[PDB]
């Protein structure tokens, strides 16, 4: 069973400035890491299919880094409405999620 | 008059005749009878893990279509009609290089009956993959097979059996090897299962065991004699010591 | 294109329960479909997986002889049913179908089942 | 559909036999080629494997279309259907294209008739080595290629300015040499049957030396 | 002759059907669901940088142009269809030389489901192009690709994906190993875009894992090479007298170095570089050469 | 309109004719007239127990199907209508290897006469099965044969024959000897019956009867073996008191056998019993060793 | 326009035409005119006996029926109109293996004039049978032919001669082989009579001589470096006789 580790478990960052985030991955996953947006009382939306490549309806400002167990997600200028809940979760396996990362503004 | 009665009787069955359907389509499915008659095993080769054979392979079915009741004898038609005829997609798995010989022309057999049965002959030669267990070489017995499958088809469309059951395979008896000797053979039905699914399967397999005697006297003869000239050194005095180092060395390079 | 499911289900512990999740513009058969569970402020959490074409079903080592999924080919329907239930899954189910790259680019609306006496 | 209308009405009166402007001018054919690789440059034959996706197009007013598609893209059903420029290298000692999966060419139709014809080979070409100066020495020998049948008056050859292309240059079997650069000409070769357009290719290959340190001083 | 409702089914499947443009031309991507069976993982031709894999490579997509309403469900059919029906023109990356195999019949299978799916499958031995880096030699390994995708159709038009959970699609059989060099380790696909003048294309990848085995360089030159060192190494022993012996020991030492060393040279593929059993060589050739001019000097 | 009267001739010939149906199906045999020409005797390769012939095959025939009338009596035609007129099946039993030669056009002939003969004559180079008994080697002579028949026309339905006398049917071509090692002696035909699984067939043998050249193992082998054993018995007229002399001198007699047997062990062929060459060179090596021990006794 | 014109006048040429019948199937026989441009000569084996030869391979006959008047110029038809037009069935009767090279398309060409010439080349690499003496090896000359015939056609029936007398044959003096070197070649003009009738023959010969440079420091000189080798024990003193014999009976071994 593939565990994704995700990090950190929680931050707060200011409008319009870069912020990174992080999932890792026990055994090998190629390219088949999602990424999926969930707003609080909302249902989960993805944003990248794959490794690094954008969905459909996505804004530009997103974006994602593939490689064989390491696995970011990057977002340039950030507005107001990115307070969500943000999953990593692989295919290459059977799929498995990791613990999320929580984004707030302070 | 004879020929205008075969000529429209192959020509009413061939009309309205559609290959791309097996006999009994939304039916039970169509048994197959194989024969083989082994021509000669050519090679026998441990570099590349293979052997190359020859057979008449037979394939013997029953085809509802092709029945006829105005002229009463069989007909060997010319093999140029089996393309227009439906033969059973029978393919050896562990063959790398296969050929049906085309010298006079394709040699292949059609034959049909009245009763509808066809004869669909085939002088063919594959270069099958063995793997040979060489632990206990040369005092060894490897086991080569030859494994008879159908591709397309799953096993609720062509059943495969042994026609005329052990006496199925013949011309084993008169293969001569310079390497091995054929210990025995054996015919065994199975059923194998894959993703798409479940298909008739039949294997024809031989003994190899090894002949010795060329073996003893290519190394087994050679290392004695070395060993041996090796120990005259002690019965040469051991005062004159270039002798006795010229004579160890030069058993020990060659 | 959209997947809906049943509503909130309220059900004392022990019981059975069985959820619906019933797609619309497009047909089942071709993709896989995927049942979720995310407790309340804790991350997903995949129970298993049926082919709709096939009938061939896996599960989570954690879900195995708990949940069973079986399918409707008619109704363009996932069923997800639990067998007997603790005072710990009260979580909210979502159902999802694979999208390009194996990803779920389509989830349902999500079902919270809830349990007390 | 109507994709299908198109090329019924295309194939409609179309013979495959006469080329374009069979009687009015010469058809210029621009060729590029990407080398997926070069394989081992063995002297004791005198030859080189190469493998490449060669590319041919040139303007046939045959097949012109008026629809509010611009560009058809075919398989290889087509490529005996249409007229092929008879392309063949000169210097090949052995060459096939690619039969797995399916025979590996492509076909694209644009608006205006211009056509797009680019196939996968395999060539065993030759060429002379100088073998002086070894394990010192320096090699640049060809891949020619030119129309068998068509002089000069008929079809006529032309480079792309940004033709020939090499991959990444490290997975190639050039084990002995490394590849320094490539460079095009064109000329007009006299031969029985009449001139022809020749276009060769140059691939510079610098013996690289160190290996046979080891091997033998 | 119950027989002429599915010849009428077939007929009015072909009627009018053009296998030139592939399904969904102008609505949507044809999504082709592949698959491969390794029935059985040839021999790795080290000289070549190349290695032999026998497989069933297996594939699906929609053609909604072949839909039919008949008694049975599912047409297995005699594959030569195939030709008659568009099939997507896969090809491999790396394939140096494959065959299709067309022993007795054309090794190929065709279905066709109720829904319009189709189930094309094919077997093939691929002869594909890997290539080491041979450094490590002989404790090496190796991820030997195979990579393939469509030819003459982009990413817009013809995209590739896996019928099962990708650590699951490349599956290879029990037996199926006529590997003696080297032994399969695992398996590892991936699904990638390659940019080129003409456009996008989707590329599928799988790397197979080797790991060379020692038990045979060890008895062939690093084993005998110890030896060899150990007889230079018992001159010391001998008496600095009996020059004669002590001298024909040395130059026959360096003599059986030397046919060891290019014996050993000799089974390599040639290379640019030094590997490590080269580096073995020279090392104990050089105490070889050591202890003769050692002896010399004293 | 100078060629219209032959284009409406052979038009009318091949109309309403089946090439699916032998000439005389229902009613009579048919009767196959065969003729050999051997353009060249290919090389005879023993390791392979094979040998290569290139002939000019030829056949003939009765179709009454066929018979025309018309400004000419023989209708030489072309390669191609071979493949619209029916031919028997004719195929070589100890076959391995046989290609019809197809540069620049397909190398076949057809002749038509009035009367309806035939006589579709073939080139095609033949690689066929020799069993050999290689115990009297390298003085060994061998019967290579060349057998063919039909395959699936029965005794009943086709039968062959030589067109002319047996002994004068398969002729050899003045300068075809290919032979390099082995010297060919003559022909010899022969016809016969055998049964198999479907049937009986008529088979047409041919013999070439070979004897191999003995005249480049005297000087591989033999001569420097017997002056090599007279070497050895130099010994015996030696001083014992060269101790050194004798010992080098034996020892380099056994090296040396070993040398020219292992040499002559490839030059023989891969084979399971003794030949005269190995009983030769054991007979050699049994005098120099038994000269060595002598000098040990001494 | 002249596309069409063209268009009309190769479909009434092909319209009516029998590929069956050669020109003036009643009439005298044709006349074949032939060129060959040698391209490369390469692996002349001394093991198989034979030589790789690479060569635009050329034919010019008439055929009234393939006349036309209306567009005056030659037609360089497209290579896929061979298989419906009659070539003359030229075969080499000394060819082991050959092929017509096949990329990107096969490598052959029709040329039609406005008189009726047809002009039908081809690129063929023939490995042609070469026997060779070798008794004076390796100061030998070898005599390899290239016996070029027609296989159905009698002499009555086609004609062969050489186009252009001696510069009928182009590109030997490029030729480099690796051992030899071409010093002369030949055209000759025979017919040859077989059982089934006479026959056309033209035969093109080379006349390969041997460089001997390589032969002499590989082979000569170390025997004549052994035999004075052996030589020098002479001035050995007799009182030296494990020198003496060891010396020469290694030279005997070596
Ligand atoms: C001496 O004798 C020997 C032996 O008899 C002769 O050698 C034979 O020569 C012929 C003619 O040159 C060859 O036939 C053609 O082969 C090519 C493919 O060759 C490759 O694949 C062969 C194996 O077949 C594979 O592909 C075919 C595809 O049809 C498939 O059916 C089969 O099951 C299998 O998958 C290999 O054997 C071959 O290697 C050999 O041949 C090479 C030839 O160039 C040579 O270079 C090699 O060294 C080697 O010797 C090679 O790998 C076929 O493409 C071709 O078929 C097309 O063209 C003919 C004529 O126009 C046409 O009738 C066919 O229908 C087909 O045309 C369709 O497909 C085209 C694809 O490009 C397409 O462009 C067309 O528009 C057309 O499309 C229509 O039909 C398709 C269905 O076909 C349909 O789907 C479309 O929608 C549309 O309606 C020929 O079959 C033999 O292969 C070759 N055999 C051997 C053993 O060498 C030799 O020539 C003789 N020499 C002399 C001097 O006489
Ligand atoms: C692999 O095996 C296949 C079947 O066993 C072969 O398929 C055969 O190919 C032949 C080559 O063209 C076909 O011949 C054609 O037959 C039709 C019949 O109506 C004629 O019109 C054509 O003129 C004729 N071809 C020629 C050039 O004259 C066979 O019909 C065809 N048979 C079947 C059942 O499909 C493959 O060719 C073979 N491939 C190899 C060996 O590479
Ligand atoms: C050559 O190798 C094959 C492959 O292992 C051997 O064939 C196997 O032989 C055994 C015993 O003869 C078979 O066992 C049978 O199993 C069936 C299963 O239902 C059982 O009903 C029978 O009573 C019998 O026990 C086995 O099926 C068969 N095939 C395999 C393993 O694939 C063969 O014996 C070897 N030797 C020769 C000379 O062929
Ligand atoms: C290599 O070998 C060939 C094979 O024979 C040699 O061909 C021979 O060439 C000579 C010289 O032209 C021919 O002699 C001619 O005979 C005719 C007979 O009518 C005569 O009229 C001519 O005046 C001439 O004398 C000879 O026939 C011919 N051999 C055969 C079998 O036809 C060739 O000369 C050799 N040398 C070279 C360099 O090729
Ligand atoms: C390949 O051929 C092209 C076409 O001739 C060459 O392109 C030329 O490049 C030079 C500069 O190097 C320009 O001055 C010319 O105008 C270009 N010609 C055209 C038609 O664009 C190209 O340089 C060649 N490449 C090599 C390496 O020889
Ligand atoms: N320039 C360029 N051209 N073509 C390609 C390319 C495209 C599809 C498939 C493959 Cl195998 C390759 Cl190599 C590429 N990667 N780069
Ligand atoms: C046809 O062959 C079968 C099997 O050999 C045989 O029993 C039968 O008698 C034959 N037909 C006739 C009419 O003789
Ligand atoms: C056609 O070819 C012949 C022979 O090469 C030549 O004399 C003639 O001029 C050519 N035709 C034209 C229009 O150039």
């Amino acid at each position: 069973n593939i565990v994704m580790t995700q990090s950190p478990k929680s931050m707060s960052m200011s409008v319009g400035e870069r912020v990174t985030l992080s999932c890792k991955a026990s055994e090998y996953v190629g390219t088949y890491v999602s990424w999926y947006q969930q707003k609080p009382e909302q249902s989960p939306k993805l944003l990248i299919y794959g490794a690094s490549n954008r969905y459909t309806g996505v804004p530009d400002r997103f974006t994602g880094s593939g490689s064989a167990t390491d696995f970011t997600l990057t977002i340039g200028s950030v507005q107001a409405e990115d307070l969500a809940d943000y999953h990593c979760g692989q295919s290459y396996s059977y799929p498995t999620f990791g613990a999320g990362t929580k984004l707030e503004l302070k | 008059s004879n020929m205008s009665l075969v000529k429209e009787t192959v020509d009413r069955l061939l009309k309205g005749y559609d290959i791309r359907l097996r006999p009994d389509f939304g039916g039970p499915p169509v048994a197959v009878g194989m024969n083989i008659d082994i021509a000669s095993i050519d090679m026998v080769s441990e570099v590349n893990m293979d052997y190359t054979l020859t057979m008449y392979f037979q394939q013997a079915w029953r085809d509802k279509r092709l029945s006829y009741n105005v002229i009463p004898l069989n007909l060997t038609l010319d093999n140029r009609v089996a393309d227009q005829l439906w033969v059973p997609d029978t393919y050896f798995l562990n063959d790398k290089k296969s050929f049906v010989h085309g010298v006079t022309v394709k040699n292949r057999m059609i034959r049909l009956h009245p009763d509808g049965t066809v004869l669909y002959g085939l002088r063919i030669t594959t270069t099958a993959a063995c793997m040979m267990d060489l632990r206990r070489y040369p005092l060894d017995e490897q086991n080569c097979t030859l494994e008879i499958e159908s591709y397309g088809y799953t096993t609720d469309d062509i059943e495969f059996y042994w026609r005329g059951d052990d006496n199925a395979v013949t011309g084993v008896t008169k293969i001569e090897l310079p390497q091995f000797s054929i210990v025995d053979y054996k015919l065994i039905t199975k059923k194998v299962v894959f993703s798409t699914g479940s298909y008739p399967r039949l294997s024809l397999s031989f003994k190899l065991k090894r002949n010795i005697g060329y073996f003893i006297l290519q190394t087994y003869m050679p290392s004695i004699l070395i060993t041996i000239l090796s120990w005259v050194s002690f019965w040469i005095n051991y005062d004159a010591s270039a002798a006795r180092v010229a004579l160890g060395i030069t058993t020990v390079l060659t | 294109v959209q997947l809906q499911q049943s509503g909130a289900e309220l059900v004392k512990p022990g019981a059975s329960v069985k959820l619906s999740c019933t797609a619309s513009g497009f047909n089942i058969k071709d993709t896989y479909m995927y049942w979720v569970k995310q407790r309340p402020e804790q991350g997903l959490e995949w129970i298993g997986r049926i082919d709709p074409a096939n009938g061939d079903t896996k599960y989570d080592p954690k879900f195995q002889g708990k949940a069973t999924i079986t399918t409707d080919t008619f109704s363009n329907t996932a069923y997800l049913q639990l067998s007997s239930l603790t005072s710990e899954d009260t979580a909210v189910y979502y159902c999802a179908r694979k999208g390009l790259r194996w990803a779920m680019d389509y989830w349902g609306q999500g079902t919270s089942v809830t349990v007390s006496t | 559909g109507d994709v299908t209308v198109i090329l019924n009405n295309l194939l409609e009166g179309y013979d495959n036999k006469l080329r374009p402007d069979i009687g009015v001018k010469p058809t210029l054919i621009h060729t590029d080629m990407y080398v997926n690789s070069i394989g081992p440059v063995n002297a004791i034959n005198m030859e080189y494997t190469i493998d490449i996706f060669f590319a041919q197009t040139w303007y046939d007013r045959r097949l012109k279309f008026n629809s509010t598609i611009k560009v058809l893209r075919l398989n290889s059903n087509m490529v005996g259907k249409i007229w092929i420029p008879d392309t063949f290298f000169r210097n090949s000692k052995k060459a096939d294209a690619h039969w797995i999966t399916t025979p590996n060419r492509m076909l694209r139709i644009w608006n205006d008739g211009r056509v797009l014809y680019t196939l996968r080979l395999t060539i065993d070409a030759e060429c002379q080595l100088q073998l002086h100066n070894f394990p010192m020495d320096e090699h640049s020998c060809p891949l020619e290629f030119s129309s068998y049948g068509y002089p000069r008056e008929e079809i006529v050859y032309q480079w792309k300015r940004s033709s020939v292309e090499v991959g990444d240059t490290r997975s190639w079997r050039l084990y002995q040499f490394s590849f320094v650069g490539l460079r095009n000409t064109t000329e007009v070769v006299k031969t029985t049957s009449g001139d022809y357009v020749v276009m060769s290719v140059y691939f510079d290959l610098s013996r690289r030396m160190g290996y046979f340190t080891i091997q033998t001083y | 002759d119950n027989t002429t409702v599915f010849t009428r089914i077939l007929d009015r499947l072909l009627d009018g059907y053009d296998n030139r443009l592939r399904p969904g031309l102008g609505e949507r991507v044809t999504e082709v669901k592949t698959d491969i069976f390794v029935t059985s993982f040839g021999p790795v031709s080290d000289h070549d940088m190349e290695y032999t894999i026998d497989v069933f490579f297996r594939q699906s997509w929609k053609d909604e142009r072949l839909k039919f309403k008949g008694p049975m469900t599912v047409l297995r059919l005699n594959n030569l269809m195939a030709s008659k029906i568009w099939t997507p023109d896969t090809f491999f990356h790396n394939g140096k030389k494959s065959v299709a195999h067309n022993m007795t019949m054309p090794n190929k299978l065709l279905r066709i489901t109720e829904d319009g799916t189709l189930l094309y499958t094919m077997r093939l031995t691929v002869r594909a192009e890997c290539p080491m880096h041979l450094e490590d030699f002989p404790m090496d390994a190796h991820a030997c690709p195979l990579k393939f995708g469509s030819y003459a159709y982009t990413r817009a038009e013809v995209v590739y994906e896996w019928t099962r959970e990708p650590a699951r699609s490349v599956v290879v059989a029990e037996d199926g190993s006529r590997l003696n060099q080297y032994d399969l380790l695992g398996q590892t696909v991936d699904s990638g875009i390659v940019q080129s003048s003409t456009g996008e294309y989707v590329v599928m990848t799988t790397h197979f894992h080797l790991k060379r085995k020692i038990g045979y360089f060890v008895i062939q030159t690093y084993l005998p090479c110890i030896m060899t060192v150990i007889l230079s190494q018992v001159s010391f022993w001998l008496n600095r007298e009996s020059v004669p012996a002590r001298t024909v020991f040395g130059v026959t030492t360096v003599l059986t170095m030397t046919t060891l060393s290019i014996s050993a040279r000799n089974s390599l593929p040639k290379v640019a570089y030094a590997t490590a059993m080269d580096w073995f060589i020279a090392v104990c050739y050089a105490f070889v050469f050591s202890a003769l001019i050692e002896f010399a000097t004293v």
